[PDB]
RNA sequence: AUGUAACAC
RNA sequence: UUCGCCAGAGUACUACUCGCAACUGCCUAAAACUCAAAGGACUUGGCGGUGCUUCACAUCCACCUAGAGGAGCCUGUUCUAUAAUCGAUAAACCCCGAUAGACCUUACCAACCCUUGCCAAUUCAGCCUAUAUACCGCCAUCUUCAGCAAACCCUAAAAAGGAACAAUAGUAAGCACAAUCAUAGCACAUAAAAACGUUAGGUCAAGGUGUAGCUUAUGGGUUGGAAAGAAAUGGGCUACA
C-alpha cells in the first residue's frame, strides 16, 4: 500500500521488510496508551476479522476481562448503538484491531465507524493496510502465528499490569485516609 | 388429491406375497416397504385381486362408460365378449379338422391380439416453424399407442355403425376384423403410416 | 327514523373525505377545504333547550342540607344561557379564524432563511438551547414507483449554529415536510465543524476555492463594514458568528454544493498560530489605522529561526482578473455600489 | 421487568389458594390439571382457537423468557461478547469450539500415548434422536437467530460429535438432543371373542362415503354372507360389488371357511360395498397372523378411503367447474 | 378487499381495542358475541324484536354516556331480565354515574316492560390491545 | 399496423 | 509556449457573395420570422416481436373428457318503438341490483286532488333531484403476488440505493405471507384469509351524508296503464337417439 513506504525498511527479493525500529517506537506508545486507558477504567474492544486466530483473540479478551468482536461486524453497531445494543449504552473507549482487513481484503468497517464516533484505536497494519485512520498504528505482521500470539501476550500483560496497578494505587488511596 | 405425497399405490397381486422365500432383492424391497412406516392408499373400487379380471379389459370398460354408468359399460363388455365367444363357436362348428385346430376361441386372447395388431407404431405432432404448422413423426409411448388403438375402436364403432345394429355385436365384428387384420381401424393406422412416411423428411425438425 | 342515523366519527369521516382518491396522489387541493369541529366540547351533559334543571347533572344534590326538587328555569334564563352558548361558539370561531404570522427569512413564500428554534435533545439527556437552526433549501423531489406512480419526497437542507464558532449542515428527506424538518434537525447536530474566527468577527485570510462546479471567493474585512455575502452565506456566517465577510459565488449556485464548498473552505482555514509554527518566524499585523506600529499577533513557540525569508523581487502568486479589475477601478457595474439593507 | 415477574408469581400463588378455597379441595395436592378443569368449569369459553380460552398458569410458562440486564451501574457490560450484538449465541459457539479444541488436544495426547479408549456414540437411532429445532434453540438462547447461524451451529455440533468422545462433551451435546415418539404403523390385533358356546367370531367397523358397516364373522361355518337379513346375491346384484365382497377372502384364500352377517347403512350400492369390504378387512385381523396382516396393509384393505364429496362453492357449479367465462 | 368491521393500517400510532383489532371471521374463534340471547337458536322464535331492542340499546347507551363510554356493550338475556354491561371511563362524577344508572334502569324497565340490570366497570382510559 | 384533442402537489 | 475555434435553439451542411477543369457540385456563410427553452450526463419505475437460466400443472403447446357457436324454448342485454323508470355495460357487464315486477313493490307515464303536509317542537318537514371526479359504509381486480411501512444509521451527495453466510451497512416494533382455526380423531385437500397500493373501477337508488338545486312542487295521496319485435347477441334447459 502507498501509505506503508515510510514504514518499510526495504524490499528483499520482492518481499516487503518492515522496520522494527519504527514498529517498537510505535508499539511502546501504543502499549502505554492501552495501559493508561485501562488504568482510567475504560472499555477496550479487540477486533480481528480473521478465522485462523479468532478463538485465540476471544480467549485473550476473556482472560483480559475486556471485550472482543472477532465475528461479523454488523453495519450500524458503533454508529447506531442504541438501536442495536440497548436503550442506554456506554460506547467503547478504545479498540485494538489485530487485523485491519476483512476476508474480502477491504479495510475494516469498525475503523471508519470509530473514526466517526471519535473512538481511539491501536491497529496492527501490514504492508497492504491503511494506517491513515488509525491514531496509533504499529507497522507489523498480522499473519504469522508467533507474531499474533506475541501481540496478544503483550496486550494481555499490559491490561493485567494496568488493572493490578490501578488496584494497588486505589488501596494506597484508601490507606491514605 | 386427498392422499398426501407419502401415500403410495397398493400392490394387489397375491402371488407376489405368497411365494417370497425364493429370491432376496424383492424381499429386501418389501422389508424396506413396511419398515419405513409408509402410508398405503386404499384399494380402488375397480381393481381387485381376482384372477378373472384383466387390466386392459378394465381400461377398455372405463373408456366404454359414458357419464357415470359403470354397470352399463360392464354389461356392454359382457355381451361383447359373449358375442365374440359365440361367433367363434359358430365358426368352430361349421369347419373341418384343420380349421378347428386353427381357430382360437378365447375372447381375451382375441382382444389382446387385436389391440397388439391395432396399436400404431409411430405418431405425428404439429410443430410451428416459420409461421406454419408441420406434421412431424415421433416415437410414441406404449400407453399412448394402446390409448390410440382403444380410442380408434370406440370412435369407429360409435360413429359409422347403423342405428339398428347393436353396439356389442358391432364391436365384436370389428374385433374379429382387427384380429384378421382387415379392419378399417387397421386401414386408419396404415393411413397414419402413409402420412408419417410422407412427412418423413420433416423428422429433423424435432 | 331513529335507527337510521349514525355515529359522529362515521359522519365526520364521510364528511371531510380524508381517505378519498382525490387526496391520494395529489389530485386534491383544487377546491377542497373541510373543517372538523368537535360538537361535544361545550356540553354540560344535563343542558337542554327546554331548560330542565336536574339535581345530579346540572345543579348539585344538596341545598341547605335538604333535597332539591326537579325544577325548570324561566324562559328569560333560557335565552340568557342560549346566548352564552352561542357567544362561546363565535368565541371559538374567533379563536379559530386567527392565524399565526409566519416569519419570513428571505422571501414571502419560500422556506429559505426560516429558523426552527433549538434542535431536539439527544438520547443522553443533552439539551441544546444555544443552537439555532435555519432552512437554506426546500425542494419537492419526486420519484417514480411501480404502484403509486409519482412519489413525492420532500428533502430539505438545514444548518445549526450557536454563534460561538460551532456550526454544521445536513439534509433530511421524508414524505412529510415536518418529518423532513425533524430528521434534518436531528441529523445536523451529528455533523459539526469548528470555524476559526480572527478576533471572533472575521476569518483569518482570503479564501478562494472551486468545489465541483461552484467557485467561492470569500475576502477578509475590517470591523466596521459587515457581511456582504450571498444570503445563504449570510445565514451560515450568522450561525457561525462571522459578522464581517465578502463573498462572491460563480458558476452553479446550487445550495448543497455551495454549503459543502463553504464548509470545506472554512475548515481548510489556516490560522496565524499555525502559520507561525510552520514557518518558525514572527508574524506581524500592520494595521492601516494604527500607522506603522508593528502589532505582533502570534509568536512561534519552539526554536525561532534567525534566517530571513528570501526576498523575491517579483512574487509568483495567482491573481484573479475580477480582483485586479476591482483594484484598478475598471468595475463600472451598477450593482456593485448598491446601497442595501441591514445585516 | 423482574419485579413484575415476582409479583405475578406471588399473586398466582394467592389466586391458586383462592381457587382451592372456592372449589373446596386440598390446596397442597391442588395441581395444574385441577387448575385446567377448574378454569374450564368456572369460565366456560366455547371458542375454536384453543389458545383463546381462559388460562391461569405458572407466570414463567405464560410470560416469555426475558433478557437480563446486560451492564452494571457504571456502564461496563457483564459478558465479554456484548459488543458482538449476539452475546449468548456466540458464547455458545465459543464454548463448543473450546470443547472441540480440548477434544482434539486430548485425542492427540492419546495418540502420542498410543491409547484409543473412546467410542463412537453419535448413533442414537434406536432412541430416535433429533437435534433442536431453530425455534427451540431460539427459546433456549432467549434470542432471535437465523437459518445460516443455526446450520453453522449444527454442523459444528456434528464436527464435535464425529470425534472421539469425552463424558463432559457428551453431556454438553446431549442437552441439544431431542427424542422422537415411537414410529410404528402396526395395528392393534383385536382378540377373539367367545359368546354362548360360539367359537371364533369377530367384529369389524367400516366407513366409506357416508356408508357405515358392522360386520360380524364366524369361523365355524360355511361360506355365506347375510346382509341386512337378506342374501348377499339378492342385496348386491352388481358383479363388481360382489367382487368387492370377495376381495379380502380371495386375498386370504379363505372364501368358504367363514359365515358372515352384516348391517350397513347410508349411501349407495358401491359405497355400501366398499364399507362392507373395509369392515370385513378390519374384522378378519383376529383370525389372521401378523405377516399376512401386513400383507393386507400393503394390499390396501385396512386403510380407510378418505375420498369424500366436496362442498359446492359459491359462484361455481360443481365445486371445480365455474361458470362460462366470457373474455369480452 | 374485505372492508367489513376492520380498522385500516395507519403509520403505527392508532390505539385499537381487541374487538376492533380482529376481523369478523374471528367471531367465535378468537373474539365472542357482544349480545347473548335465545332467539337465534334452531327451533326458537322471536329474533327480530330482540334484534331491534339490541340496536336501540346500543344507540341509547352510546348517546347516554357521551365520550365517557369506552367501547361496545355486552347485552345478556336470561329469564326476562336484561343485563347491560359497560366499560365507562373516569370522566363524569360518581354522582352523575349513579344518576344515569338509576335513570336508565327505571326508563328501560318501563319501556321494554322487563327487569333491567346496569353493570358497569369504570376504567382510566381506553384499553389498548395492539399498535401504540 | 394504429389509437388525436383539457390533469392538479 | 503557441495556433485554430466557441456568444441560446430552430431557421441553417440554407438564401445571397468570392474562388475552383467542380454547372443536381465544393468552400466561406447570414438575416427576416418563431420559442423560452434547445441541450449533455445520470436516478427509479415502466416496457421490450433483445439475450441467457428455471418454469407454467387445468395451463401455453404436445395432449384427455364434456360442452358453446347450428334447432326449439326460458331469461338478460343492444337496437329500433311507446305517454311510460334507473344502475351495470373489457378481463372485473350480460338469470347482473332482483335469494325475484299481475294491483302492492314502483322511484316511470296520463288524468285528478293536498299544500307547517309521519314527528314533542322548529321562518319547518319532506326530495329515489345532480355530482361515486367529495365521501363513509360494502365490494371487484392484480391475488394464494409477497411485499408494504413508522423510527434510526451509512454513502468523498444522497435523483436515490443499502445484499454477499468461509458475509463486503445495515438494525428494524408492526401489517401481510406463514403459523393457528372450521369441515367434530391425525394427515392431505377444501373452505376461510390475502397487507400497502392500481384501475378517479361499481354503488348519492341499502342507509347517512359535504356541496349545488325545489318549497301551491324536483314534495305528498287516489285511479288506470307500462306495450311490442325489423334485427343481433350472451348464459342456460331439452334434444338431435
Ligand atoms: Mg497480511
Ligand atoms: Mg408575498
Ligand atoms: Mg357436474
Ligand atoms: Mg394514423
Ligand atoms: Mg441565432
Ligand atoms: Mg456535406
Ligand atoms: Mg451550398
Ligand atoms: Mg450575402
Ligand atoms: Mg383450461
Ligand atoms: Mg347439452
Ligand atoms: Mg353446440
Ligand atoms: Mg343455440
Ligand atoms: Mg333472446
Ligand atoms: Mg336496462
Ligand atoms: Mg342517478
Ligand atoms: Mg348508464
Ligand atoms: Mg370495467
Ligand atoms: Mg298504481
Ligand atoms: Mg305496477
Ligand atoms: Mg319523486
Ligand atoms: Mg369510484
Ligand atoms: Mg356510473
Ligand atoms: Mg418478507
Ligand atoms: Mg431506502
Ligand atoms: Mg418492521
Ligand atoms: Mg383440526
Ligand atoms: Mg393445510
Ligand atoms: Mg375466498
Ligand atoms: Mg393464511
Ligand atoms: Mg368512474
Ligand atoms: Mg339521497
Ligand atoms: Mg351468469
Amino acid at each position: 500500500h502507498r501509505f506503508m513506504e515510510p514504514y518499510l525498511f526495504g524490499s528483499r527479493l520482492g518481499q516487503d521488510i518492515i522496520d522494527l525500529e519504527q514498529t517498537a517506537a510505535h508499539l511502546q506508545l501504543a502499549l502505554n496508551f492501552t495501559a493508561h486507558v485501562a488504568y482510567r477504567e475504560g472499555i477496550i474492544l479487540f477486533v480481528s476479522r480473521h478465522r485462523q486466530f479468532a478463538h485465540l483473540i476471544e480467549t485473550t479478551a476473556r482472560d483480559c476481562g475486556e471485550y472482543a468482536h472477532t465475528r461479523y461486524f454488523k453495519g450500524g453497531l458503533l454508529t447506531n448503538a442504541p438501536l442495536l445494543l440497548g436503550p442506554g449504552v456506554r460506547l467503547p473507549d478504545l479498540i485494538i484491531f489485530l487485523h485491519t482487513l476483512n476476508n474480502v481484503f477491504e479495510p475494516h468497517v469498525a475503523v471508519r465507524d470509530a473514526a466517526k464516533m471519535n473512538i481511539p484505536t491501536v491497529g496492527i497494519v501490514d504492508t497492504n493496510c491503511n494506517p491513515a485512520l488509525i491514531t496509533y498504528p504499529v507497522p507489523g505482521n498480522d499473519d504469522s502465528p508467533p507474531a499474533v500470539r506475541l501481540f496478544c501476550r503483550l496486550f494481555q500483560v499490559a491490561i493485567s499490569r494496568a488493572k493490578e496497578k490501578r488496584r494497588q494505587v486505589e488501596a494506597l488511596y484508601r490507606l491514605q485516609g | 388429491s386427498r392422499y398426501g405425497p407419502e401415500y403410495k399405490d397398493p400392490q394387489i397381486d397375491k402371488e407376489y406375497y405368497r411365494k417370497p422365500l425364493a429370491e432376496q432383492t424383492e424381499e429386501e424391497k418389501y422389508e424396506r416397504d413396511f419398515k419405513k412406516t409408509q402410508l398405503i392408499k386404499a384399494a380402488p373400487a375397480t381393481k381387485t385381486s381376482s384372477v378373472f379380471e384383466d387390466p386392459v379389459i378394465s381400461k377398455f370398460t372405463n373408456m366404454m362408460m359414458k357419464g357415470g354408468n359403470k354397470v352399463l359399460a360392464r354389461s356392454l363388455m359382457t355381451q361383447t365378449l359373449e358375442a365374440v365367444k359365440r361367433k367363434q363357436f359358430a365358426k368352430y362348428h361349421a369347419a373341418s379338422a384343420e380349421e378347428q385346430a386353427t381357430i382360437e376361441r378365447n375372447p381375451y386372447t382375441i382382444f389382446h391380439q387385436a389391440l397388439k395388431n391395432c396399436e400404431p407404431v409411430i405418431g405425428l405432432v404439429p410443430i410451428l416453424k416459420g409461421g406454419h404448422f408441420y406434421q412431424v413423426p415421433v416415437p410414441l409411448a406404449d400407453r399412448r399407442r394402446r390409448f390410440l388403438a382403444m380410442k380408434w375402436m370406440i370412435a369407429e364403432c360409435r360413429e359409422k355403425k347403423h342405428r339398428r345394429v347393436l353396439m356389442p355385436e358391432k364391436l365384436s365384428q370389428e374385433l374379429l376384423e382387427a384380429f384378421h387384420n382387415q379392419g378399417p381401424v387397421i386401414k386408419r393406422k396404415h393411413d397414419m403410416h402413409k402420412m408419417a412416411e410422407a412427412n418423413r423428411a420433416l423428422a429433423h425438425y424435432r | 327514523s331513529f335507527f337510521t342515523k349514525l355515529t359522529a366519527d362515521e359522519l365526520w369521516k364521510g364528511a371531510l373525505a380524508e381517505s378519498g382518491a382525490g387526496a391520494r396522489k395529489g389530485r386534491g387541493k383544487r377546491t377542497k377545504k373541510k373543517r372538523r369541529k368537535d360538537l361535544n366540547r361545550g356540553q354540560i351533559i344535563g343542558e337542554g333547550r327546554h331548560g330542565f334543571l336536574w339535581p345530579g347533572l346540572n345543579i348539585p344534590l344538596m341545598r341547605n342540607g335538604a333535597v332539591q326538587t326537579i325544577a325548570q328555569r324561566s324562559k328569560e334564563d333560557q335565552e340568557k344561557v342560549e346566548a352564552d352558548m352561542v357567544q362561546q361558539r363565535e368565541e371559538w370561531d374567533r379563536r379559530r379564524k386567527m392565524k399565526v404570522k409566519r416569519e419570513r427569512g428571505w422571501s414571502g413564500n419560500t422556506w429559505g432563511g426560516v429558523s426552527l428554534g433549538p434542535p431536539d435533545p439527544g438520547p443522553n439527556g443533552e439539551t441544546y438551547d444555544d443552537f439555532d437552526t435555519r432552512i437554506l433549501e426546500v425542494r419537492n423531489v419526486f420519484n417514480m414507483t411501480a404502484k403509486e406512480g409519482r412519489k413525492r419526497s420532500v428533502r430539505v437542507l438545514v444548518a445549526v449554529g450557536n454563534g460561538k464558532g460551532a456550526a454544521g449542515f445536513a439534509i433530511g428527506k421524508a414524505t412529510e415536510r415536518a418529518d423532513a424538518f425533524r430528521k434534518a434537525k436531528n441529523r445536523a447536530v451529528h455533523y459539526l465543524h469548528y470555524i476559526e474566527r480572527y478576533e471572533d468577527h472575521t476569518i483569518y485570510h482570503d479564501i478562494s476555492l472551486k468545489f465541483k462546479r461552484t467557485h467561492i471567493k470569500m475576502k477578509k474585512q475590517p470591523r466596521g463594514y459587515g457581511l456582504h455575502c450571498h444570503r445563504a452565506i449570510m445565514t451560515i456566517c450568522r450561525l457561525i458568528g462571522i459578522k464581517d465577510l465578502y463573498a462572491k459565488v460563480s458558476g452553479s449556485v446550487n445550495m448543497l454544493n455551495l454549503t459543502r464548498g463553504l464548509f470545506l473552505g472554512l475548515s481548510r482555514q489556516e490560522t496565524h498560530q499555525q502559520l507561525a509554527d510552520k514557518k518558525s518566524l514572527h508574524v506581524v499585523e500592520f494595521r492601516e489605522e494604527c500607522g506603522p506600529l508593528p502589532i505582533v499577533v502570534a509568536s512561534p513557540q519552539g526554536a525561532l529561526r534567525k534566517d530571513p525569508e528570501p526576498e523575491d523581487e517579483v512574487p509568483d502568486i495567482t491573481l484573479d482578473w475580477e480582483d485586479v479589475k476591482a483594484a484598478q477601478g475598471m468595475k463600472r457595474s451598477v450593482w456593485s455600489g448598491l446601497k442595501r439593507a441591514a445585516t | 421487568t423482574v419485579d413484575f415477574i415476582k409479583k405475578q408469581i406471588e399473586e398466582f400463588n394467592i389466586g391458586k389458594r383462592h381457587l382451592a378455597n372456592m372449589m373446596g379441595e386440598d390446596p397442597e395436592t391442588f395441581t395444574q390439571e385441577d387448575i385446567d378443569r377448574a378454569i374450564a368449569y368456572l369460565f366456560p369459553s366455547g371458542l375454536f382457537e384453543k389458545r383463546a380460552r381462559p388460562i391461569m398458569k405458572h407466570p414463567e410458562e405464560i410470560f416469555p423468557k426475558q433478557r437480563a440486564i446486560q451492564w452494571g451501574e457504571d456502564g461496563r457490560p457483564f459478558h465479554f461478547l456484548f459488543y458482538t450484538g449476539k452475546q449468548s449465541y456466540y458464547s455458545l459457539m465459543h464454548d463448543t469450539y473450546g470443547k472441540l479444541l480440548d477434544v482434539e488436544k486430548h485425542h492427540n495426547q492419546l495418540r502420542a500415548k498410543d491409547l484409543l479408549a473412546e467410542k463412537t456414540k453419535i448413533l442414537k437411532d434406536p432412541i430416535g434422536s433429533r437435534w433442536l429445532i431453530k425455534e427451540e434453540l431460539e427459546e433456549m438462547l432467549v434470542e432471535k437467530l437465523s437459518d445460516q447461524d443455526y446450520a453453522q451451529f449444527i454442523r459444528l455440533l456434528e464436527r464435535l460429535s464425529a470425534l472421539p468422545c469425552g463424558a463432559t462433551e457428551e453431556d454438553f451435546v446431549n442437552r441439544f438432543r431431542r427424542s422422537i415418539p415411537i414410529q410404528s404403523k402396526k395395528q392393534l390385533i383385536e382378540p377373539l371373542q367367545y359368546d354362548e358356546q360360539g367359537m371364533a367370531f369377530s367384529r369389524g367397523e367400516g366407513k366409506r362415503k357416508t356408508a357405515k358397516a358392522e360386520v360380524v364373522v364366524y369361523g365355524q361355518g360355511s361360506g355365506r354372507i347375510d346382509v341386512n337379513g337378506v342374501d348377499y346375491l339378492l342385496y348386491f346384484p352388481v358383479t363388481q360389488d360382489r367382487e368387492q365382497l370377495m376381495f379380502p377372502l380371495h386375498f386370504l384364500d379363505r372364501l368358504g371357511k367363514h359365515d358372515m352377517t352384516c348391517a350397513v347403512s347410508g349411501g349407495g350400492r358401491s359405497a355400501q360395498a366398499g364399507a362392507v369390504r373395509l369392515a370385513m378387512a378390519r374384522a378378519l385381523c383376529s383370525f389372521v397372523t401378523e405377516d399376512e396382516v401386513e400383507w393386507m396393509r400393503q394390499a390396501g384393505l385396512l386403510t380407510a378411503d378418505p375420498r369424500v364429496r366436496e362442498r359446492k362453492k359459491p359462484g361455481q357449479e360443481g365445486a371445480r367447474r365455474k361458470f362460462t367465462w366470457k373474455k369480452r | 378487499k374485505n372492508r367489513a368491521a376492520r380498522v385500516r393500517v395507519s403509520k403505527g400510532d392508532k390505539p385499537v381495542t381487541y374487538e376492533e383489532a380482529h376481523a369478523p371471521h374471528y367471531i367465535a374463534h378468537r373474539k365472542g358475541w357482544l349480545s347473548l340471547h335465545t332467539g337465534n337458536l334452531d327451533g326458537e322464535d322471536h329474533a327480530a324484536e330482540r334484534t331491534v331492542e339490541d340496536v336501540f340499546l346500543r344507540k341509547f347507551m352510546l348517546g347516554t354516556f357521551p365520550g365517557c363510554l369506552a367501547d361496545q356493550l355486552v347485552l345478556k338475556r336470561r329469564a326476562n331480565q336484561l343485563e347491560i354491561c359497560a366499560l365507562v371511563l373516569r370522566q363524569l362524577p360518581p354522582h352523575k354515574f349513579y344518576f344515569l344508572v338509576g335513570y336508565s334502569e327505571t326508563l328501560l324497565s318501563h319501556f321494554y316492560k322487563c327487569p333491567v340490570h346496569l353493570h358497569l366497570q369504570t376504567v382510566p382510559s381506553k384499553v389498548v390491545y395492539k399498535y401504540i
